[PDB]
């Protein structure tokens, strides 16, 4: 049960992340072309994350 | 009660629901780092 | 199979049940057999009013490999009885003496499953 | 003043008759809230004989007591209060008496508690009065300060009072 | 008969409302 | 005939305020032994018309009644009353009840802008036929007596807060005038009223009977501050009978 | 304690049946209502004398014109109320005049109240109604009102006068 | 007791995201 | 596009208004806003679950979202009794992931995204007097608010039904299964009068009506949806409405004020939609358990409950409505429109029947009146329950004064934002939004009033 | 003049309870008496001496018994209506 945990805390981690990087990366004209597929992968590992936790949640 | 897994949580979940109201404080706040233009 | 300690434990559900089958047998068959469907439908409101709680939590009690049948059995009594009430509101001798003996046959059913 | 002049009184060996006997009606009249400027009205008009009537006599001192004899006082009407509840204590401060509002719950109606008065000194000088409705009579009047007998009809008093010259003033 | 002297002075006052508004002093631009 | 409908088919439309009828004009009786006593289950009375002995400032002239309009609204009927008609050996019939809604505070206003409260009600009504009855017919005439209890309760409370078993015993307001008014005594005496109800409709199927009352009865004295006025009370009333 | 000054004047000198209170509170909700209706009135005859739907930048304080069409504000009041200013100075003295005034005249009131000398009763219907039990006004229920408030109100907020008030004694209605 | 501890924690968090998330633009002039 | 006044015109206290125009923009704004909704929903469910003793009413506990899930029929059982607690925190996780969807969306469009979409797409670009485009809008929104009530329908009929609190048997949930189709019963609720013992809408006393209408609210929106995409504003309505962004915004505002005023309505009176196993007791139903309440205890008394006179000379326990029905006694009386399950088993044709109040009163009722009538929906500021001359011991107000209270201030705000919005969509459509023209002044040309 | 119950308040019922007047309230310092015997009492009221409490039909023998060791405290006066009539012996409006 402590996975589970681990996966909800790297799930809240990577959320504060996604909120402090994603308004500045939208608001960065100058930093687009870097940081664009950054904003891809990071939506992704967020769904894979989400989806995780509801695995696990009917794992636990 | 949340669910038994998800009650290392419950101080972040009791946090959550004035999150919106910030929302209305950050306007102000990217005002005030505007000038109030 | 039953410890009589655990009988004892039913009997709390067991009571209002019993009390809800004689009333249904004496009373609800003579007001629906009188054509009188405001007393009907306040019988099957008031006096009736915690069949639902008292019959699922028999069931909820009892032994656990007899709950599902327990409850499955409840729910057709319930249903017969809702649409008893929906007889009764249309003013319909036929279908509510028909919806109360389907009530009366599934509560019969249902307290044969007692230990 | 006057407890002070009864009491030298009752010190020189008088009785109780006698010595209420010889205060006088105008200390007795001072002594009376509806001589009191803090008592009138913005609109009661006028004289204060308009209001309680022209005052004729003393009615004399009562002195209220128990079944069981403790003398009682009715507490008396401060300035503030338009109405006042009938409220009798004993002499420590306990409430031994009262007039109640509602009588399903009573337990110290003048009735129940046997209440008695007796007048020393003017008009009802050496009376005992018993029924309970004189008595009730006489505490509201108590509640007043000292009694007094009221001519009405005169100016035709609507019984409510009116300041002096002095708050008029 | 007080009940005279309160419609006296409430029609009164619905009169003086009549005219101030029927026979105002017009505002004139000058 | 209001039997088979519902709530939601009388609410809001005056239907509750009236007793039911004998539909059937069966002009039938109720056979009625000599020793034995005949429940009344639910016995409704309907008033329709009601009149004041106007007091004039003569003293001789005729007293009168004169009509009145109900100022209260479709509150003025009673029902669900149950009673006992019992027969004596010489058949007398005796109608006695019991309890129900006995009672409906009714105001009337009578021409000249008199408003009459007074307590309607058959409360603790006896009432005798003549001797000699076999049965409950169209000649039954139950006349009788009840009781009419004060119109305010000894709990009430004038608007200056005075009252029996509440409330102050003297006119506050007036300190120096307060225990000048004989409105300080309220009181609450117990009231006789008069009953005659003929029975005119006898269905001796279901036990049901119907007819109509005249009724006599003081009013509303408002704690004994004023002298009651006689009302005559007229209308109709319906009961069933246990046989 | 500024509301409990406020109940203890209502319910020992009636302190709302006074005329000079009654004056006090026309002159503040007319200086609420004149603060409010020439506010609007000003934000609504405003001259277009700038470019910005933000009207507040088309003034200047060293202006000599007026920012508002005095005409156009007094025709849209003489249409819809049937009367309106067409005098600004007098407008403005108005606007002093009506809460200073209700201010002066609550204060009189209140010098009356240092004396007892209240509007207390109207004595001709405290008469009518100690002689007729059914006579009731809502002044009288107000005066009921009054009396429960002082007796229930007097032992707690006036400590130093050991007011031993039973229970018994209290003035109630049924049931409360 | 540490259940305030971490509320105080999270909200100061929080708190904290917004204005960091506008110090950060207009410290390197993102468009604000 | 300006983010200042000197490009605008517009001051930063009013720059959501610099957006009328940039319609890339607005819709980032739309969407973002949309993600704060969603993110309530799911944060203050979660707050709410996590907060929540099941074993103790939902009423109890300050949950006005809980008791909405309870009534669509989720982890409940008979008399509302928790059954589980997933499924609430189901709807509050889903909520609260989505949210995070639409806020990024949100912040996309607004910051990123091409500020007009009307260069980009002639399907999602839209200007504001194009009368086709904005009908189009209204439309397929229609479509989908129908099918929302189609979705309500299928929950209650076909996956696990709805809370009945007048199901016999006791309140349950139950899977409706004969819905209320005709048109008389569906729009003669609209004909009711928005009085006392009518009620309009707010009387719908079961749940068969609920989900027929909302059947017929389903099949009215799909029909009005394709009707706006097929159709054009005729000539009337060109010429009776003002058109243009802001315009379209009051009516929004308009409508929603109602929409506010009936909800605080609906919640303070019905108690089908608003069960009072999850909500608690109306006001009047309270004031009825009270008088219920006293009538059985002193019925057990020995009291003759019927033949009882009050101090006045009605009855103490029982007296008559203005039109004849049997209804309590006391102040109550203004209460006798009430209907509930605990109290209609005692009701007869008359109103309340004597023969029930002596000899049909059960143990439950008895228990559900003292729990409704301490649970009045009377409570402090500060969430002191019960009068407020009580002492502080009482940790209670009702969510049906919370939600009430709520929806009536919200509604009053928005119909003074609608006559703010449309008297200036009035004045900026005519031209004079920005004050009178010192030249061509209208009231200088009209002749003197008197 | 008084009104009818302060004058009963003069006489023994304003000392203790009487079985034709007091309310079901002023029952509740005798133990065991308050609900059931003090109805019993109020519904068979009136009496015409405080002995023929016991001659209450139904009473059971502890009923008997608790009524015979509080004959002491019960008077009997004149059934007043001011009193009894509504039913204020079982609810006279005090909470
Ligand atoms: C443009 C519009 C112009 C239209 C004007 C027409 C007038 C509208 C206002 C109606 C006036 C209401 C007065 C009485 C209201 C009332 O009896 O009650 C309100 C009624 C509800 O009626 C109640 O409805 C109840 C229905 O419940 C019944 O059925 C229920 C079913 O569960 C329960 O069982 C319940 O127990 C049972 O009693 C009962 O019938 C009640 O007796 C009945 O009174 O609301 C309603 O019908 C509808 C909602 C009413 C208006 C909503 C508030 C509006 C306020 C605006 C304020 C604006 C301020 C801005 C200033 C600037
Ligand atoms: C300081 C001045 C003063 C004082 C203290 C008194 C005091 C007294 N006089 Mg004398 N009196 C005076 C001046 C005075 N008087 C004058 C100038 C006259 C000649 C008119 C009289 C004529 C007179 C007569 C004829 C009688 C008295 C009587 C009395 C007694 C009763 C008073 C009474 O009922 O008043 C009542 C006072 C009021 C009800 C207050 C009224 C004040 C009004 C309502 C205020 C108006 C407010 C205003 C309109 C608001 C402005 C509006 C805003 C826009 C600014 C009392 C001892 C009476 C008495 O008993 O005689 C023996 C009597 O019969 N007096
Ligand atoms: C529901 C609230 C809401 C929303 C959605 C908007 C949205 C918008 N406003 Mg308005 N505004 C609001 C409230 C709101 N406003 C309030 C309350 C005020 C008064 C203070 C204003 C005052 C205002 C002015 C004065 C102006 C706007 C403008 C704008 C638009 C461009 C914003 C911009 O350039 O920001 C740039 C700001 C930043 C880059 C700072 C960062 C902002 C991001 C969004 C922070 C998000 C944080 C969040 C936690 C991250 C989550 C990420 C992910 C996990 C989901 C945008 C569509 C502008 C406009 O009209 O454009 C033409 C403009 O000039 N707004
Ligand atoms: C429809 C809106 C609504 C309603 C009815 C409720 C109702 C409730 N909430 Mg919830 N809540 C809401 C929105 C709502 N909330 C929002 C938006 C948030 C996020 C900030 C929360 C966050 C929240 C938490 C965290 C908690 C509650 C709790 C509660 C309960 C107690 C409330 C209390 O004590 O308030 C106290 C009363 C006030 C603070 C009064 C506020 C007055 C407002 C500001 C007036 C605004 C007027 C007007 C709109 C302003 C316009 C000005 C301009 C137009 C001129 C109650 C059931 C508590 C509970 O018991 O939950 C279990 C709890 O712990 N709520
Ligand atoms: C009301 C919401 C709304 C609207 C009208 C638009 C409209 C638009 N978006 Mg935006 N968008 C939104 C929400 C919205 N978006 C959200 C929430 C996100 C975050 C996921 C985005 C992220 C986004 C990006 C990243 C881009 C757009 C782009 C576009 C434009 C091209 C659209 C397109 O290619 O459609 C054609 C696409 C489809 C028909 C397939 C999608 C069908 C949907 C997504 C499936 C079902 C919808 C949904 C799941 C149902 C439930 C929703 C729930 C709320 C009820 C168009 C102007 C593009 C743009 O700016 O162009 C220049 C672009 O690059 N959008
Ligand atoms: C919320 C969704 C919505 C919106 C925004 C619109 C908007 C519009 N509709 Mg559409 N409509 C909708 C849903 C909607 N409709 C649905 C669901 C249907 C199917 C039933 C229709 C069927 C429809 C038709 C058949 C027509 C429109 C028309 C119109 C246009 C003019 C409407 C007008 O002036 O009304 C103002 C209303 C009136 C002038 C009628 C006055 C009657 C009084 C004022 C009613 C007062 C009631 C009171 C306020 C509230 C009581 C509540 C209840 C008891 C009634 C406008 C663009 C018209 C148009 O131009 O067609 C293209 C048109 O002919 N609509
Ligand atoms: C969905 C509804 C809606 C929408 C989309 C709009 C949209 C708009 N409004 Mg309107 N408005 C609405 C409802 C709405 N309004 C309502 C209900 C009212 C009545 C109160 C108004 C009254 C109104 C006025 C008076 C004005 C607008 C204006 C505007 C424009 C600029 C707004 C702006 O930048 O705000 C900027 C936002 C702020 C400055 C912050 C607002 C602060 C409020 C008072 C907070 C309230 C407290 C809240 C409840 C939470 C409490 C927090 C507390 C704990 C601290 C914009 C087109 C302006 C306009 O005409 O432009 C053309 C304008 O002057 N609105
Ligand atoms: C030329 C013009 C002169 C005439 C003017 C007409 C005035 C009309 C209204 C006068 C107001 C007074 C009416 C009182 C009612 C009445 O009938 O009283 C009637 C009273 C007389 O009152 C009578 O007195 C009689 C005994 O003589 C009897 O007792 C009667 O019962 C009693 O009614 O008249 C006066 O008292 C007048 C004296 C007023 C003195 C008041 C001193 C207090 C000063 C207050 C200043 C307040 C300022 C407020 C400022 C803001
Ligand atoms: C534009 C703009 C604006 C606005 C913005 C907005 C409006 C926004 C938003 C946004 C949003 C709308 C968002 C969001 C989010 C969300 C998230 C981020 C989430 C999540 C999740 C999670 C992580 C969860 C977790 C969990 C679970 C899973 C269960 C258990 C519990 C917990 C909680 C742990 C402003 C005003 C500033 C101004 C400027 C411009
Ligand atoms: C769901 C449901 C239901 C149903 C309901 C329905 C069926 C409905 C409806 C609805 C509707 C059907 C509606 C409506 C409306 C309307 C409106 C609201 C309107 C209006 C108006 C207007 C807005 C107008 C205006 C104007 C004028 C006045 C003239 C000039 C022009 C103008 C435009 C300005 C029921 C109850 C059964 C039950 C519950 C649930
Ligand atoms: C254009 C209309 C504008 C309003 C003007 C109308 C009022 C003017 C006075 C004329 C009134 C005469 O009308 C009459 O008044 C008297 C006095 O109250 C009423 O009489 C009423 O009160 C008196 C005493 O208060 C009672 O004795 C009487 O029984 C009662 O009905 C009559 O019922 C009414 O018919
Ligand atoms: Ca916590
Ligand atoms: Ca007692």
């Amino acid at each position: 049960s402590i996975v589970f945990q681990i996966a909800l805390a790297a799930l809240v981690l990577f959320s504060f992340v996604m909120v402090v990087g994603v308004p500045v990366a939208y608001a960065s004209p100058q930093n687009w072309d870097r940081s664009k597929p950054l904003l891809y992968l990071g939506s992704g590992i967020w769904a894979i994350l989400v989806i995780v936790v509801a695995l696990l949640n009917f794992l636990v | 009660k949340l669910p038994e897994a998800y009650q290392i949580f419950d101080p972040l979940v009791d946090v959550l629901p004035v999150i919106p109201l910030f929302f209305l404080a950050l306007a102000f706040v990217w005002q005030a780092a505007v000038g109030f233009k | 199979t039953y410890s009589p300690e655990k009988i004892a434990q039913l009997q709390v559900y067991v009571n209002p049940i019993a009390v809800a089958r004689d009333g249904m047998e004496k009373r609800l068959q003579g007001l629906i057999a009188d054509q009188n469907w405001v007393d009907t439908q306040t019988y099957i409101h008031g006096p009736l009013g915690q069949l639902r709680r008292d019959m699922l939590g028999l069931a909820s009690s009892l032994l656990p490999k007899d709950q599902d049948k327990a409850k499955t059995l409840a729910k057709e009594v319930f249903g017969h009885l809702e649409r008893l009430d929906a007889a009764a509101k249309d003013r319909n001798g036929s279908q509510a003496k028909i919806q109360y003996q389907e009530a009366l046959a599934d509560f019969d059913s249902f307290l044969n499953l007692l230990p | 003043e006057i407890q002070r002049r009864v009491d030298s009184q009752l010190a020189e060996g008088a009785s109780l008759s006698e010595a209420w006997s010889t205060i006088p009606e105008k200390l007795a009249f001072y002594d009376y809230v509806g001589n009191s400027p803090a008592k009138g009205g913005l609109f009661r008009t006028g004289a204060m004989n308009s209001g309680d009537g022209i005052a004729q006599e003393w009615i004399g001192h009562p002195i209220f007591k128990d079944k069981e004899g403790r003398e009682l006082e009715v507490r008396r009407m401060p300035n503030f209060f338009e109405t006042f509840p009938v409220i009798m204590t004993d002499a420590d401060g306990v409430v031994r008496a009262d007039i109640p509002f509602r009588r399903s719950e009573s337990k110290f109606s003048v009735e129940q508690t046997g209440v008695t008065v007796s007048f020393y000194g003017g008009a009802l000088d050496g009376q005992t009065f018993s029924n309970p409705s004189d008595v009730k009579k006489f505490a509201r009047k108590a509640q007043l300060g000292e009694g007094f007998d009221f001519d009405t009809e005169t100016f035709n008093s609507d019984g409510v009072f009116r300041t002096s010259p002095r708050g008029w003033f | 008969m007080e009940s005279v002297a309160y419609i006296l002075v409430l029609t009164m006052a619905l009169a003086v409302l009549f005219f101030a508004i029927a026979f105002r002093e017009p505002p004139r631009i000058e | 005939d209001k039997s088979q409908l519902t709530y939601d088919d009388i609410v809001n439309t005056g239907l509750a305020n009236v007793c039911p009828e004998i539909s059937s004009f069966t002009r039938g009786t109720i056979e009625v032994e000599p020793n034995t006593k005949y429940f009344v289950s639910d016995f409704c009375m309907e008033p329709q018309e009601y009149f004041v002995k106007e007091e004039p400032v003569n003293k001789r002239q005729k007293a009168e009644y004169v009509k009145g309009k109900v100022l209260t609204r479709q509150t003025t009927s009673l029902e669900q009353i149950r009673g006992s008609i019992a027969v004596g050996a010489d058949g007398t019939l005796t109608f006695k009840e019991k309890d129900g809604i006995d009672f409906q505070p009714i105001t009337v206003l009578l021409p000249g802008g008199e408003e009459v409260p007074f307590f309607f009600t058959v409360k603790n009504f006896t009432g005798t036929t003549e001797p000699g009855f076999t049965s409950i017919n169209s000649s039954t005439d139950f006349v009788g007596d009840f009781n009419v209890p004060s119109y305010r309760g000894a709990g009430f409370l004038d608007p200056k807060a005075r009252g029996l078993y509440t409330g102050y015993d003297n006119a506050v307001a007036l300190p120096s005038a307060a225990d000048k008014f004989r409105t300080n005594k309220k009181e609450t005496p117990l009231g006789k009223g008069t009953l005659s109800l003929q029975v005119t409709q006898v269905d001796g199927s279901t036990g049901e009977i119907a007819g109509i009352f005249e009724s006599e009865q003081p009013s509303d004295t408002d704690l004994g501050a004023k002298e009651p006025l006689d009302v005559k009370v007229r209308g109709i009333f319906y009961g069933r009978v246990d046989t | 304690g500024i509301f409990r000054f406020i109940l203890f004047l209502q319910g020992f000198h009636n302190w709302t049946l006074n005329p000079f209170h009654m004056m006090g509170v026309a002159g503040i909700l007319g200086g609420a209502l004149l603060c409010a209706i020439h506010g609007a009135t000003v934000e609504n005859t405003l001259f277009e004398d700038g470019e910005d739907s933000n009207t507040f930048r088309a003034f200047e304080p060293t202006q000599a014109e007026e920012t508002y069409s005095m005409v156009t504000a007094n025709r849209f009041w003489s249409q819809i109320f049937g009367i309106a200013f067409s005098n600004k100075r007098w407008l403005h003295f108005f606007m002093l005049f009506v809460p200073v005034t209700g201010l002066w005249m609550s204060s009189v009131g209140i010098v009356g109240l240092a004396l007892n000398l209240r509007a207390y009763d109207f004595v001709s219907q405290e008469l009518r109604a100690a002689e007729d039990p059914e006579f009731e006004t809502f002044y009288t229920a107000n005066i009921l009102l009054n009396e429960g408030m002082r007796a229930w109100m007097a032992p707690q907020d006036q400590p130093h006068e050991n007011f031993i008030f039973p229970e018994e004694v209290l003035p109630r209605g049924n049931a409360l | 007791n540490l259940e305030p501890i971490f509320q105080l924690t999270f909200l100061g968090l929080i708190v904290l995201a917004g204005p960091a998330v506008v110090f950060v633009l207009a410290f390197r002039g993102g468009d604000l | 596009g300006g983010r200042d006044l000197p490009s605008t015109g517009f001051a930063w206290w009013s720059g959501n208004a610099r957006l009328i125009n940039l319609s890339g923009k607005l819709l980032g704004a739309h969407v973002a806003h949309a993600g704060l909704i969603v993110f309530w929903a799911g944060a203050m469910t979660l707050f709410e679950v996590a907060h929540f003793i099941p074993e103790k009413p939902m009423y109890e506990q300050g949950l006005i979202l809980l008791p909405h899930i309870a009534t669509l029929g989720w982890g409940v059982g008979p008399a509302g009794e928790v059954t589980d607690i997933f499924p609430f925190f189901v709807v509050g996780v889903l909520h609260l992931i989505s949210s995070a969807v639409l806020g990024l969306g949100g912040i996309y469009h607004a910051l990123r995204g091409p500020e007009v979409l009307e260069e980009y797409s002639s399907f999602f670009g839209y200007d504001w007097k194009d009368k086709n485009q904005m009908t189009n809008i209204i439309g397929y929104h229609l479509i989908l608010l129908g099918c929302g009530a189609l979705l309500l329908v299928f929950k209650a009929m076909f996956f696990g039904g709805v809370y009945d609190t007048w199901a016999p048997g006791g309140g349950d949930v139950r899977v409706i299964t004969n819905p209320t189709l005709n048109p008389a019963i569906i729009f003669g609720y609209l004909l009711k009068a928005p009085f006392g013992g009518e009620g309009w809408i707010i009387s719908v006393n079961n749940m068969e009506d609920i989900i027929g209408g909302h059947i017929w609210i389903g099949l009215i929106c799909i029909s009005g949806g394709i009707w706006h995409i097929l159709t054009k504003p005729f000539g009337w309505a060109r010429r009776a409405l003002i058109w243009s962004g802001e315009a379209y915004l009051s009516y929004s505002l308009g409508a929603l004020s109602l929409m506010g005023f009936i909800a605080s309505v609906f919640v303070w009176f019905n108690n089908t939609a608003y069960p009072s196993e999850f909500y608690g007791p109306t006001g009047m139903e309270a004031s009825q358990s009270q008088a219920f309440t006293f009538l059985v205890r002193d019925q057990r008394l020995g009291a003759n409950i019927a033949s009882a006179q009050g101090p006045t000379g009605l009855g103490k326990y029982l007296m008559r409505s203005p039109s004849g029905e049997i209804i309590f006694g006391g102040e109550t009386m203004r209460f006798w429109d009430f209907r509930g399950p605990w109290l209609e088993p005692l009701r007869g044709p008359n109103g309340l029947d004597l023969d029930k109040l002596r000899n049909d009163i059960q143990p439950w009722q008895v228990r559900r009146a003292a729990e409704y009538m301490t649970h009045a929906p009377l409570g402090s500021l500060n969430s002191v329950g019960g009068v407020i001359t009580d002492v502080n011991s009482f940790n209670y107000v009702s969510p049906r004064a919370w939600l009430a209270t709520s929806h009536f201030v919200l509604g009053f705000f928005f119909l003074v934002g609608h006559l703010w919005h449309a008297g200036r969509a009035r004045a900026a459509a005519a031209g004079f939004e920005k004050g009178i023209d010192r030249e061509t002044e209208p009231t200088l040309f009209m002749p003197d009033l008197d | 003049e008084l009104n009818a119950v302060d004058a009963k308040l003069t006489t023994d019922f304003g000392q203790k309870i009487d079985l034709n007047n007091s309310d079901i309230r002023d029952f509740r310092g005798l133990r065991g008496f308050y609900p059931n015997l003090a109805s019993e009492i109020i519904k068979n009221a009136p009496y015409d001496t405080v002995e023929e409490v016991l001659d209450i039909p139904g009473l059971s023998e502890t009923q008997k018994s608790r009524l015979e060791a509080n004959l002491g405290s019960f008077t009997v006066t004149e059934p007043s209506i001011e009193l009894t009539s509504g039913d204020d012996r079982i609810n006279p409006g005090v909470y």
